[PDB]
């Protein structure tokens, strides 16, 4: 997902070639950036 | 924004028995999220308690405002800081501990003065160097300027690279106020405004009861 | 637009304003998964080389931007040039297990060594900077007030000993080089480009031949 | 038999940037969790966009405070990304790992006087190929915004990009075409008792802003 | 022609731990049969959970007599794998082979004493940040339990696991966050007529232990 | 929980008695086909080689957990830094075979050599420890009664000579390396940290680079 | 099954990567471990 560019799958497993990530239970400044008032305050003439 | 010679941009906070009112608001800055994230994980093996009668203000003076500072002029403010009250005692019942901070700042003289104050909530603040300060506004922070407003509320959650913390070896926020554009007081400002801070802990947690003196 | 300065809600006008029109953008370079993903050349220690990330020069594309973050998270490769086998031992490890071949060892095959290395430290989370100490049997650290000097104390400080991704040795090691894997950064903190004397900083940049 | 295979001369070699992973050595390793943390960024320009940094003017300072004289130039430097007003910028100091850009560059100017201190000004994109304007009257012809002071402090203005080519550099060599893009003019039209008074300037990535071709210079 | 193939730098040099397998040269073997083998394990964690192998005290003993004076502190060590105190257990021995560890470490007290020989006692967990309880009454604000001798000789108590990050060190090396985790506190508080008795002490994996990345470093 | 002490039927209790909550392990790695599943340097004789699993040091990853098992089953591979060519040969074999060619004999290729094998012993299982003879002429094995001293008479017993997974010969055998394959293990066995001078066992731990 | 991580299949035959094992007609531990008492042997209050 970064700068990788195989179009075939590792000969290795998942489990071998990273870390696993565990859950418990872009993201802010995305949406930050999208939340931006883009118009205009005043009226507009013409 | 609202209203002749001064204005109804008006806010109440409350964190606990406690309240502010301004009348000069301008809103408030949520930094890096919405809510905190889990609060009880595998860390404190179930045994972390919340403990709501420490989540009210408690106020400190940070500086003053004079006309001689100049841009660049900061006052940094670790938190936590020293506290005399029942959050300051938790921090000595308790091993490990975890909070965000509902922060408030003032600096009141009146719309006769000029310059400009940036407020910001720093993460692991160890150095800053001068440059530096041209991008403070990458972290929360919101301005006081004169001629619109009086206070600055920012509002943050806890954040670190372990989910709770000891506080007695790190601080993981660092309040600061800097001069952006020096002080101006003409002949009507005020001749200078001392800066305030009214700061709540929120979401406070705490994990590891300690021994007394006993 | 007119807005309020002192708000810090973001406002990003367009030239739509004035009658121009806002054009696609394709921002796949400034992804941070893939800038990060590239090797970047540390001066190695001869024998053991502890994994850090902050040995990265402050000044390189990976230095740079690793430093314009406060907690990061990825995993590891290194590509390493040496004499004898090298060992690799994860976060935790005693120094002296350096020296034991069961831990992943791997033998001389030139030109250099390339190995995929999991994330090993303790914590959910690392940090370029942090503002506080790992020793315990000292005295607490005080609640610092006052401007920019008061920062001064924080100097002599080492980042905490649980942040590294473990250590490696060999009989010499010449060439390191480190590569973020799936990369993840959180709080931006300034990123500072050079600084002209000149109205303008102007460099020789790479144009043809004659 | 086996299968036969030719291996191929000038294939092979490590490369710094290359797209191909290392073999692993040690499994099955399970991370603590880290889902919901506060802050996160994917894409740097998300951040350059939601947050601008302020400009440097003469001094070391970030504004410019409003003469009372004639001369009604508050500022006037090149549309480079290598602008000494632009170096202490979020903006300049991603820039400097790129060595190319397009799109939308937007300025903010908040005025800081008090209630009693009122002002107009001016600011126009300068194209190359020309002297910049030195007097508002001259630079009424380009592509400008006036504004005046009241309730809201701020005034946001999206410079457009506008060359030749479709994309231009990052750095900057000796005044070039895909180098140098003309000036940004901050003028002052009057003032009202605003004398002494600082405006300050920011800036941030718009919102069709590019950055392209990863570079590593030496540099920070 | 025959397929192109790219033989990769960097890549296969024998690792002391990948995950690949050797070529086979010696085919066709069928062993004697040994399905079911008693005493088969698995997991080194069940037997370290299903066997509390014992402490040991001053004196190279496992147990810790009930004293007859003021003292009463029958015992004070660091919640550390590499104690003195622990370094007798199968689980320190299993620890050592590990770089981290999580969860629950459970201690077994078992009375020894005559039927005419009654005791209370008291084991609390002292986290790090300030200095161990030296009496019972300091220590009841820890995590703590009382017990006291009858029918049942033995008594078994969870120590938490809390500590700042997820995960903690097995090994030690001057007293650090990552490393030492604070103090187990055995004390009496009384006793009628035990005035010699041993009371002796066990230690077993509680059901969230975990120990994880394996490291080989000299030691046994 | 209070519980009958003599009875020797596991008692675990968890943080829940006084209002804790026990969470989720991952215990991949104190898995025994995983972590005997490594390799583990021997010292090689020059010539001739038994393979024995006995010969790697106790104090090892490999070594403490092998003699932490009474009986164990596991295949083989080996990798063998030698001169000339290396022959191994089955369990059983006359030594003098060690010179034959058909058997098992690989060819010289820098830098190692890396061979699976079987389990070759005529035995269900193999012991890391076994309280007998295996030379019949003899007098019988006495039926010992005492306390410690008693098995001082045994300590120039050497391991039946049926326990082994063959031999290999090669003209010089520089490095010997065994990595178990699919290991079973049964009966535990003690397992011994380093005993501490002090309250606790300290070591430099791998710490970031200053 | 213990440490190996590769996704394709082995290009030898299991005859000759391992011995191949035979029948006639965890396990003791873990049965061991499960089998202990978690509980409370007192009458609880509060």
């Amino acid at each position: 997902s970064g700068n990788t560019g195989s179009i075939i799958n590792n000969y290795y497993m998942q489990q071998y070639q990273n870390s696993m990530d565990t859950q418990l239970g872009n993201d802010w400044f995305s949406k930050l950036a999208s939340s931006a008032f883009s118009g205009l305050f005043g009226a507009l003439l013409a | 924004e609202e209203t002749t010679l001064l204005e109804d941009r008006i806010l109440t906070t409350r964190n606990g028995h406690t309240t502010s009112t301004t009348q000069s608001s301008v809103g408030v800055t949520y930094g890096y999220a919405t809510a905190e994230d889990f609060v009880s994980g595998p860390n404190t093996s179930g045994l972390e308690t919340r403990v709501v009668q420490a989540e009210r203000f408690f106020k400190t003076h940070l500086f003053d405002w004079v006309t001689s500072d100049s841009f660049g002029r900061c006052h940094l403010l670790e938190l936590p800081t020293d506290h005399k009250g029942v959050y300051g005692s938790l921090t000595d019942s308790y091993a490990y501990m975890r909070n965000g901070w509902d922060v408030e700042v003032t600096a009141v003289g009146n719309q006769f003065n000029g310059g400009c104050l940036l407020v910001a909530m720093v993460p692991e603040l160890c150095s800053i160097q001068k440059r530096e300060l041209y991008q403070l506004t990458l972290f929360p922070h919101q301005f006081i300027n004169p001629r619109t407003n009086m206070t600055a509320h920012i509002t943050v959650p806890f954040v670190g690279v372990n989910r709770y913390d000891q506080y007695k070896v790190h601080k993981p926020w660092t309040l600061v106020v800097m001069v952006v554009a020096p002080l101006t007081v003409n002949t009507e400002g005020a001749p200078q405004i001392k800066v305030y801070a009214n700061i709540a802990p929120t979401n406070v947690h705490v994990a590891g009861e300690f021994p007394s003196k006993e | 637009t007119t807005s309020a300065g002192e708000s810090a809600d973001p406002v990003t006008t367009t030239v739509e304003n004035y009658g121009g029109e806002t054009q696609i953008q394709r921002r796949q370079h400034t992804d941070v998964s893939f800038i990060m993903d590239r090797f970047v050349k540390v001066t190695p220690q001869n024998q053991i080389n502890i994994l850090d990330l902050m040995q990265v020069p402050s000044h390189t594309l990976v230095g740079g931007l690793l430093r314009a973050s406060t907690y990061y998270f990825s995993d590891l490769e290194i590509a390493v040039k040496h004499e004898g086998d090298l060992t690799w031992v994860p976060n935790g490890a005693p120094e002296k297990a350096l020296d034991n071949t069961t831990n992943p060892t791997a033998y001389h095959k030139a030109p250099l060594t390339r190995l995929a290395l999991p994330y090993t430290a303790p914590h959910r989370v690392l940090a370029t900077v942090y503002n506080g100490e790992c020793r315990y049997s000292r005295n607490a650290v005080p609640n610092l007030r006052g401007d920019l000097q008061v920062l001064a104390q924080k100097v002599a400080r080492t980042l905490p000993t649980s942040f590294n991704y473990g250590a490696i040795k060999a009989t010499r090691v010449t060439e390191l080089l480190y590569r973020m894997k799936r990369a993840e950064t959180y709080c931006p903190r300034p990123l500072l480009a050079i600084h002209p004397t000149e109205a303008r900083h102007k460099q020789k940049i790479v144009a043809p031949v004659k | 038999g086996i299968f036969p295979v030719a291996c191929s001369d000038g294939y092979g070699g490590l490369v710094t940037t290359d797209p191909k992973t290392a073999d692993p050595v040690y499994g099955k390793v399970f991370n603590p969790p880290r889902n919901q943390l506060p802050g996160r960024f994917t894409n740097l320009l998300d951040v350059a966009e939601a947050c601008p940094t302020f400009l440097r003017f003469e001094g070391g300072v970030p504004y410019v405070t409003t003469k009372t004289d004639s001369d009604r130039v508050l500022a006037q430097f090149d549309m480079s990304l290598a602008a000494k007003h632009m170096s202490n910028t979020f903006l300049a100091g991603l820039a400097q790992y790129y060595t190319q850009y397009s799109g939308t560059i937007n300025l903010h100017f908040m005025f800081t006087g008090p209630t009693d201190a009122k002002a107009r000004y001016m600011v126009a994109y300068a194209p190359p190929g020309m002297e910049p304007p030195k007097t508002p009257e001259a630079a009424a012809h380009c592509i400008h915004a006036e504004w005046d002071t009241g309730l809201n402090s701020k005034f946001t203005f999206s410079i457009p990009y506008l060359s030749a080519a479709d994309y231009t550099y990052t750095a900057s060599d000796v005044a070039e075409t895909t180098n140098v893009q003309g000036w940004v003019c901050l003028f002052q039209i009057t003032h009202g008792k605003a004398d002494g008074d600082a405006l300050v300037v920011l800036a941030s990535a718009g919102k069709d802003f590019e950055l392209r071709l990863p570079v590593d210079a030496r540099a920070e």
